[PDB]
RNA sequence: GAUUCACGCAGUGUUAACGUGCAAAUUACUUGUCAUAUUUGAGUAUAGGGGCGAAAGACUCAUCGAACUAUCUAGUAGCUGG
RNA sequence: UGAAACUGUCCUUAGUGCAGAUCUUGGUGGUAGUAGCAAAUACUAAGAAGAGGAAAAAAACAUCUUAGAACUGAAGAGGAGAAAGGUUCCUAAACAACAUUACUUGGAUUAGGGUGAAUCGAUCCUAAAUUACAGAUGGAAAUCCUUAAGAAAAGGAUUGAAAGGGAAUAAGAUUAAUAGUUCUUAAUCAAGAGAAAUGGUAACAUAUCAUGAACUUUAAAAUGGAGUGUGAAAAUCUACGGAAGAGUUCUCUUUUCUUCUUAACAAAAGUAAAUUCCACUGAAAUGAAUCAAUCAGAGAAGUGGAAUUUAUUGGCUUUGUAAGAAAUUCAAUGAAUUGUGGUAUUUUUGCAGUCUUCAUAAAAAUUAAAGGGAAUCUUUUGCUCGUACUAAUAACCGCAACAGGUCUCCAAGAAGCAAAAUCUUUAGUUAAAUAGAAUAACGCAGGUAAGGGAAGUCGGCAACAUAGCUCUGUAAGUUAGCAAGAAAGAGUAGCUCUGGUGAUUAUCGAAUCAGAACUUUAAAGGUUAGGGG
RNA sequence: GUCAUCUAAUUAGUGACGCGCAUGAAUGGAUCACCGUGAUUCCCACUGUCCCUAUCUGCAAUCUAGUGAAACCACAGUCAA
RNA sequence: CUGUUGCUUAUAGACGAUGGCAUCAGAAAUCGGUGUUGUAAGCUUUAGAGUUUCUUAAUCAAUACUCUCGGGUAUUGAAUG
């Protein structure tokens, strides 16, 4: 609801080129649910897979 | 409550359009017209109402059958 | 494009409210061309306009409370709010009581258990608030019939 | 009201007819000063007293 | 023509809010009342030295110790301003 | 600068000289980019259209769709009417002005479209009341009279109600908007046209039947309120047997949720409740009966009948209507099903008697019957007018999209005595005089507090405090009815059990009361809810 | 007013006395049970009324983007005598 | 040089102002310390009054035992890294 939000939230922000113009960039913040926030640090996610 | 509140119940007409003068002056309960003096045969005119005489009288209308008679 | 006309038209064909109508969020150009009830009817059959189901209202919580209260789980002193006469009307307890007591005296008279003079005397005793329950009256009738043969 | 007399409705209809403006071709006559109809009213702006 | 609660209604108090206001009399809580001397719609009747009033000179279209409107009327002013 | 009239001298004439009159009319400043645009819980994300979210966060972005979160809480911010409004209704284009920002939005601009009746109302009747010819009065305009004055009207003139009376229509579907009005199907009503009957003891009964004039009478239309009991339908709840679809499913859940329907008008398999009459017989040892009553030798109870009412025929189930409709699913227009109950609550609707009045709680149009005895199925038509829309925190009255005012109909779940406060479902809406940042003083609204406890103050003003239910107990005074919920004291939760209150011959069903162990944070108090003497 | 009483303290309240400026009998005299959003006094309980103020929340107020009035105004605006 | 600007900046603050740092800037988690509350969810103690149902296995059962000095929160105006 509007009165309560989670104490901690884990997000995944991904900088991507804009589909219209490739020279422009935009962010896409997504939700990554976790069982607990213990031991979770700032992890940089580079997939780099075929 | 004699001002704004008391105006809410005003939805009952006192005067409606009259048949001889066409004005909304026909009193429904009194069964007479305040302006042209209905069913009374003589038209309602008063000397104190001199402006009321120059608003509806001879010459203020089409004069359909008298314009020819005086021209003739 | 404002789809107000199609939302209102669909709600009348679907015989529901405007809150129960679902228009496809990706096929807006197809829906916006439906400018008549006949056009909406085809869109409904093509599953582009569906009727939302009503929100579920479960009675499981209420059923449990009635089941527990049948065993007298919550009907304590601290959960009673109305007066004694309000919860159980005192007048209707009396209406029921001699609808039961007088039904027994009519059955006994018709079965030959008691005669008219005995039945009449017990009728005024029943009306006089003498027997609290059916068992109390049956005991008196049985007890009084033994003095008949003595 | 929903219920009305026959004469009252015709005088109601004429009030609709007279709530119009000057046609464009009339405004293009030579020496024309009539551009607007100052006998105009709107239902929420002025009651016609009838 | 008992005691109370409710839909409603009123207007006891805060002499609260507002007081170039939501409003030319309203809002919030509190209080009183909430069917027979009750509440209420429409129709109809009563008109200005008149009407109506469980009576406050109260009400009679925001106008009342005598309504509104037009004429007498450019009423009169030993008084005030120019 | 301006682009067609004007000037000097002498006499004559005057609407002849303005800084004021709270002067009149018009225009414009400081105030001032200031006071303000703060009642009605609230919006967020993605996409679409659009010139109209850009950017060194310019922290906010109108409209529409989806998702999340919410509010009105069914005496609604729902669905419909009367008055009032009058085109505000629908669609499309378009946004100069208006809705205290903005607007692609609009109850705003432009242009078209939209209101279908033999059955709904007006039209018809009269109520309070109102108005005519003749007559009476008056100087006068005019007033009186409404059947009394009349050579007027078998009998008394006109108007007066879209809430009083009243011939007759329902279901489904359809429109961008009208629908008891259109389409399909199915009916109904009115005005036409083509010596004169039986049956039952009786109450009374017979697909029109089975003649019935003048005249007269009776009845209906047509009549207060309260409270109690009860029949029936609907809604809600629930038991049983399933069919179809949806939700949950790592922890379980034979689980939770939704649909399983039916009109007007008629028919008569089966079968109810209540009241009033009829035949037999004659009641006392008086009976019969209700929740209460109440009734009987001018005649009870019992048996057997008759009639009326019970939202159309005849009340309920059932039937034609009629499943072909509609609802829920499945498939790519075509297929599946649509039992039976309840000794529960509410609403509606009748019925039965009781109470109450120094109150007794309308009339006519229109219809039927009686007394009387004068006389000898088919088909046609059904005219005039209203019909759109709001009915209100935006269409009505208040100068307005004003927190004011304005008559009604339908009405779910929880909980509780309760149509109370609080939460939710169907329906509606998220906008309703603009937002963002910071979180100073003084404010408006809601609060808390150490020790003391009215010492404040004109004054316990404002706030605090008591508060539901059960048991015990209750003073002086008194018009003997009251005071009285006087005052005062005790109990209340959860879990597991036990017993009482019925119907039919072991099963079936209702919440209500009382009691006992055990446990805990020791229990009316989330909301609602008397301070006392 | 004088006497009791209420309080530590009574121009207040209650109860008495009465040649009462100027009470008094349907201009009604006396008497109150029940009732009263009527006026006055005293007790218990409770509390920010107060000793004596502290602190919390929402809305504004502050600043900003858009929008944007009004009363008032002879001219104006530092003091002492 | 100074000012704007950034750290949604503080020892400051209505707004300005004022104070600090600005590439060895800053911010962020996470980790340890330090605090607040009182023993989380799952399975076990026949904990356990009792009623069911086999028949002397189960089931349901307020509350209570072990795991548990547990779990959750902790700058937001806390303090290391």
């Amino acid at each position: 609801g509007i009165r309560s939000v989670a104490d901690r939230i884990r997000v995944r922000m991904a900088r991507l080129p804009i589909e219209g113009e490739e020279g422009k960039f935009y962010t896409l913040v997504s939700y990554v649910p976790v069982a607990s926030f213990k031991g979770l640090v700032t992890k940089t996610v580079e997939e780099a897979e075929n | 409550t004699k001002g704004t509140s008391c105006r809410g119940t005003r939805h009952n007409k006192t005067h409606i359009l009259c048949k001889r003068c066409g004005k909304r002056s026909w009193h429904l309960q009194k069964q007479r017209c305040a302006s042209c003096g209905y069913p009374d045969a003589k038209m309602r005119q008063y000397a104190w109402g001199y402006k009321a005489l120059r608003r509806r009288t001879q010459g203020t209308g089409r004069m359909r059958h008298l314009k020819i008679a005086l021209k003739r | 494009v404002s789809l107000k006309l199609q939302k209102r038209l669909a709600a009348s064909v679907l015989k529901c409210g405007n809150r129960k109508v679902w228009l496809d969020p990706n096929e807006t150009p197809e829906i916006s061309l439906a400018n008549s009830r006949k056009a909406i009817r085809k869109l409904i059959k093509d599953r582009l306009i569906i009727k939302k189901p009503a929100a579920m209202h479960s009675r499981a919580r209420v059923v449990e409370r009635k089941q527990a209260k049948i065993l007298g789980r919550h009907t304590g002193h601290g959960k009673r709010k109305g007066t004694k006469n309000a919860r159980t009307p005192q007048k209707t307890l009396w209406i029921i009581r001699m609808r039961v007591l007088r039904r027994l005296l009519l059955k006994y008279r018709t079965t030959g258990k008691i005669d008219k003079h005995m039945y009449h005397d017990f009728y005024l005793k029943v009306k006089g608030n003498q027997y609290k329950n059916k068992k109390a009256l049956m005991e008196s009738i049985f007890k009084a019939l033994e003095e008949k043969k003595l | 009201t929903g219920h009305k007399g026959f004469s009252y409705k015709l005088k109601l209809g004429k009030k609709i007819h007279q709530n119009r403006g000057v046609p464009q071709w009339f405004r293009m006559k030579t020496g024309n000063t009539i551009n607007y109809n100052f006998k105009r009213r709107h239902w929420n702006r002025r009651k016609m007293g009838m």
